[PDB]
């Protein structure tokens, strides 16, 4: 006799993802040499951690002109991977293929302006459940960073991942706890002589940032 | 090692499953992102 | 137990700069744990701080148990309540809370009433239909019962789908105390017994700190 | 014995205190793990179906004893009947996704497809009862206190977006069925029997033939 | 050649309570951590012993009170899962998915009365083949204990597993073998100015209270 | 940390600076062989179709992470839905030998057939983007200087003819569908996301039921 | 461990057929159900 078997219902279709591999039909390929070629990645986050790239700002462009008027807000976005803000970067376009993400996006900032031309900035993060600070004062008492310019023209800050639960959302719906992680706020303490000098910000993958659950929802 | 999860060994040999490489004789951007200065440049006060 | 007429089964709980004394005391008890689980995850990236000056007793009047209430009269306390003091403020000055809760709830009247009450700590307690009330003592509860004792003491932990809450928006438990069996006078007890709880928030570690309104 | 009724620690006497003899129990069947896991049929939608565990009746064996839990964590399974090809989502998932085919799709092979999938949640563990919001933009939940009453303001609730072991959307499905793999179970809430009109609850119970 | 295989008739449709597992088809996913969460059961006999709920008695209260006439019939009920008294325990709801349990079932009796409130009570298991006791006297002749009020207001009682065969039915369709065990039998022997007190009870599983065959049967 | 940004060596702050804590971090669905090995659909044409992986369009998971690499390799699946039988060719042979069954051809077994096909090209790595052409007899290609304007001149340039995984020939062709196996990517190159109208792209994301 | 009953290993690699599980750093009622006094609180004549 032979070994019975039961062909069983609910398996066998072919699934787009499977963990399973064909059936290999011209044997015995050798390829060309490639080893040591230069410029591999093996990881996505390690270039996006390498590499940032540049945000934008009203008006097509990735910087912050130092105002010089009362208003000291440079800049207010919401803290989401889907932010009009963060929509040219490389992170926000990894971030679209994958439902959840967790941990720490760094922000860079570098001054642009002459010699004589100085400025002291501010950096807080305002987490959600009160409207976002509007003035220096006020963004005080958040989690915050402060410093001017000198020698070194980079500054860079992490934001830090505080939410209830342990990942959130890349994509984002209407306000809710999931997909809104608050506000990022950039003031202007002062100025001496920096009117109209550019500070440009980039953004770029923190030594914890995670991305998980792969998505495809059409997109680019 | 990308997508496949089965714990058996495959029925066919690997020179017919898949192409076979030769040498000659993650790397760049792992080597990058550990690079990266985590510090601080100023001297820190308390 | 202990002696005529009167009793010596006697606790003192502190919890801060306060404290409570009760000589008719039956015991506490612990619901769903001893301890609370990790206070320090990764929702919070190592940012969030324990303040011990919220750790302490506020006190709210619960309802009047008088001869007309039934078997099934509830009155529900949704918690974390309005507070007036620091553990209040807290709720203005950070995005994200946890902390457990020892309550204490007590109904005074004398040893010649008669009648019963439940007091249970139910989580997410949205509804609740009358015949599912047979069934509440599957919650952390403990009875009051006049002839035995007029306070109840139930020591709860933080629950939740997530390890920080943010109490503007969810309410992870809720106190509640029902009438089992109800009150009698007969002609030398209390007319009726007011409830009053003596609460005291444990553990709280808050993280996330909002701007202030200047 | 007598205890103090009071005291809520738990009191469980024996057949002994009158000369009885305590039995040995075998338990395997009330195990939270094994009883959770089989599977149960769900009513579905026409073409998108979120999977949400909280769509099976409350009345059935695994709707009644998923609804004692307050906070549980499982994988899960799904057996589908469907016209095309199915697509699962994880949680999170922009519904638009569906219609994307590297999303995991089960090409249509009769009779049903039977899936393997992953707990997706954000969060530790799912409830099957929470008392409150998910939407931000809103004013505070209120601090409510009072009789039972009071929680008739709640009816208007839909437990928060991401209690959902993600979606499966295919041209038709006609039938679903969820099973819970791995089952765990945290704080017990209400199981409720039929309430009879008499004395005892009587049934038509399966007996022999003539 | 290739391995010969019969794939045989009668085996590989779907049941809906097999041993078997799906075929997976997304890899690789990490929960949050979850450990040492609090309030976890594992066997729904634990709670169904360490938390006793209310019995149910006509008025659709949870107690008796003491009566003061002639009559010291408290309760009688039937020993049934389905009896109606049980009807709002945790133990008639978890029996009704079982076709079939033995063991021990535990009562719980609180006094509520005042202190000066006194009185004297008897539970017997009134076992099937003849009709119930209506006296304290008949009862006296089965399985019973009797006990009066004082310090300790709880008095807690094993009805015992005794059918001829190992195993009893939870559901119940006419008074047969299988189905019907017998009574309890609540009396109240006197009191000393207890009238109108209630004395409330509970029941919980015994320790080896066993519910055996999940069935799945409409009803909650 | 200020830092001297005109540098490019990465600088990578942490939440420790102000007295936070990083976490750790499972980054494995973001390898590179994993995420490019999974299915995804192309719009074939009627009969012959060269395997060709810039086909699969830009927006789609894997067409946009493949056209974030300069340079790739990769062995090949294909899952093909025809009539008659599918006979396949390596890269370089002649186009009327489709038609030669001696040649990989598989017969039809319903509902498709999924085939593993080596990397066949006769270059080291194949590139998603190339600044020549391949056609000899031209006159030289200019050395282009000035600014993005001067780009506009290679617009009506095809990949050379050697970047293919052979092609497949069937009766009709129906449905194909490609899958990248053991994926190695050099020369990162830009990955869009939707570029939002408001402030904040948004979506219906998949929630609970009613 | 649920209702599963094969005597052979899975095809699939576990991380393939289930979530993985994370620590940080029966449970609470059979701890409970154990703790149960089972005696007697009175003396015992005979």
């Amino acid at each position: 006799g032979i070994f019975p078997v039961a062909c069983s219902d609910g398996y066998g279709g072919l699934v787009t993802t499977d963990p399973k591999t064909a059936d290999p039909v011209y044997g015995k390929v050798f390829n060309p040499p490639r080893n040591q070629l230069p410029g591999r990645f093996t990881n996505l986050l390690d270039v996006a951690e390498a590499c940032p790239t540049f945000l934008r700002f009203e008006g097509g462009v990735p910087y912050v002109t130092t105002k010089t008027d009362s208003d000291r807000v440079l800049a207010q976005f919401d803290m989401s991977l889907a932010a009009k803000h963060m929509s040219n970067t490389f992170l926000a376009g990894l971030a679209q293929y994958y439902t959840q993400y967790s941990g720490t996006i760094n922000l860079h900032f570098m001054f642009t302006g002459p010699t004589d031309a100085k400025a002291r900035y501010m950096v807080a993060y305002a987490p959600p459940g009160m409207e976002p600070p509007k003035t220096p004062e006020a963004a005080a008492h958040c989690i915050h960073a402060e410093w001017d310019t000198g020698l070194n023209s980079k500054f860079t800050f992490s934001i830090p991942y505080l939410s209830a639960a342990d990942y959130t959302y890349t994509a984002s719906d209407v306000a809710e706890t999931t997909n809104v992680q608050g506000w990022v706020c950039l003031f202007q303490i002062t100025h001496g002589k920096a009117d109209g000098d550019a500070l440009v910000v980039l953004a770029s993958a923190g030594k914890d940032f995670e991305l998980r659950l792969p998505v495809d929802a059409r997109a680019e | 090692s990308g997508n496949t999860g089965s714990i058996i060994n495959n029925y066919y040999m690997q020179q017919y499953q898949n192409s076979m490489d030769t040498q000659l004789g993650n790397d760049w951007f792992s080597k990058l992102a550990s690079s990266a200065f985590s510090g601080l440049f100023g001297a820190l006060l308390a | 137990e202990e002696t005529t007429l009167l009793e010596d089964r006697i606790l003192t709980t502190r919890n801060g700069h306060t404290t409570s004394t009760t000589q008719s005391s039956v015991g506490v008890t612990y619901g769903y744990a001893t301890a609370e689980d990790f206070v320090s995850g990764p929702n919070t990236s190592g940012l969030e701080t324990r303040v011990v000056q919220a750790e302490r007793f506020f006190k709210t009047h619960l309802f009047d148990w008088v001869t007309s209430d039934s078997f099934g009269r509830c009155h529900l306390l949704e918690l974390p309540t309005d507070h007036k003091g620091v553990y209040g403020s807290l709720t203005d000055s950070y995005a994200y809370m946890r902390n457990g809760w020892d309550v204490e709830v007590t109904a005074v009247g004398n040893q010649f009433n008669g009648g019963c009450l439940l007091v249970a700590m139910v989580p997410e307690l949205c509804s609740i239909q009358k015949r599912e009330l047979y069934q509440l003592t599957l919650f952390p509860h403990q009875f009051i019962n006049p002839r035995t004792n007029m306070t109840a003491h139930i020591t709860v932990p933080f629950v939740g789908v997530n390890r920080y809450d943010q109490y503007k928006v969810h309410k992870p438990w809720t106190l509640v105390v029902m009438v089992v069996a109800p009150l009698t006078v007969n002609t030398e007890g209390a007319p009726q017994i007011k409830v009053y709880a003596n609460i005291a928030p444990t553990n709280v570690h808050v993280a996330g700190e909002f701007p202030s309104k200047e | 014995t007598t205890s103090a009724g009071e005291s809520a620690d738990p009191v469980t006497t024996t057949v002994e205190n009158y000369g009885g003899e305590t039995q040995i129990q075998r338990r395997q069947h009330t195990d939270v793990s094994f009883i959770m896991d089989r599977f149960v049929k769900v009513t579905p939608q026409n073409q998108i179906n979120i999977l949400d565990l909280m769509q099976v009746p409350s009345h059935t064996l695994v709707g009644g004893l998923l609804r004692a839990s307050t906070y549980y964590f499982s994988d899960l399974e799904i057996a589908v009947k469907h016209e095309g090809d199915l697509t699962w989502v994880p949680n999170g998932a922009p519904e638009k996704a569906l219609d994307n085919t590297t999303n995991p799709t089960a090409y249509h092979k009769a009779p049903l497809t039977r899936l393997a999938l992953p707990y997706t949640a954000p969060h530790r563990v799912l409830a099957t009862v929470y008392n409150g919001e998910c939407r931000y933009s809103r004013n505070a939940v209120p601090n409510l206190r009072g009789d039972l009453q009071v929680l008739a303001q709640k009816v208007a609730r839909t437990l928060p977006t991401s209690f959902n072991y993600g979606a499966i959307k295919a041209t038709r499905v006609t039938e679903l069925l969820y099973r819970m793999k791995r089952a765990e179970t945290y704080c017990p809430r209400p199981l409720l029997a039929i309430h009879p009109t008499e004395a005892r609850h009587k049934q038509k119970i399966v007996a022999p033939v003539k």
